[PDB]
């Protein structure tokens, strides 16, 4: 080669995604007290 | 007067209840309740 080109190119890399948390008692039940109980048997899964 | 609440009971080695806490009294008791423990390490904790 007798010449050259100075090339600037982009590389797009994702680094982080959106952090999220879930209230099970709010998702599984709207505000039902009757659903808040009988959800106590599934509390270990929601802590997981 | 009693109210409908969730509470965490600690049983000792002999089977007697010692040092209960009342969940949904303050958020510290709530994260004690969701951790199934009475010792809470330093950090940020999501509650309901
Ligand atoms: C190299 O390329 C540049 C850009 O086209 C030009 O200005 C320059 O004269 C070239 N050099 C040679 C030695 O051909
Ligand atoms: C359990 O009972 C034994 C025998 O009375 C006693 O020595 C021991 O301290 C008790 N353990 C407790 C209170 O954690």
């Amino acid at each position: 080669p007798t010449n050259f080109t100075i090339s600037v190119t982009t590389e797009v890399m994702p680094v982080s995604m959106t952090k999220t948390s879930v209230d099970c008692t709010m998702y599984i039940c709207g505000d039902s007290v009757e659903c808040s109980t009988l959800l106590l048997q599934y509390g270990s899964f929601c802590t997981q | 007067h009693l109210k409908r609440r969730t509470m965490m009971f600690k049983y000792d080695e002999n089977g007697t209840i010692v040092d209960a806490i009342d969940c949904a009294l303050d958020p510290l008791s709530e994260t004690k309740c969701t951790l199934r423990s009475f010792i809470v390490e330093k950090g940020i904790y999501q509650t309901s």
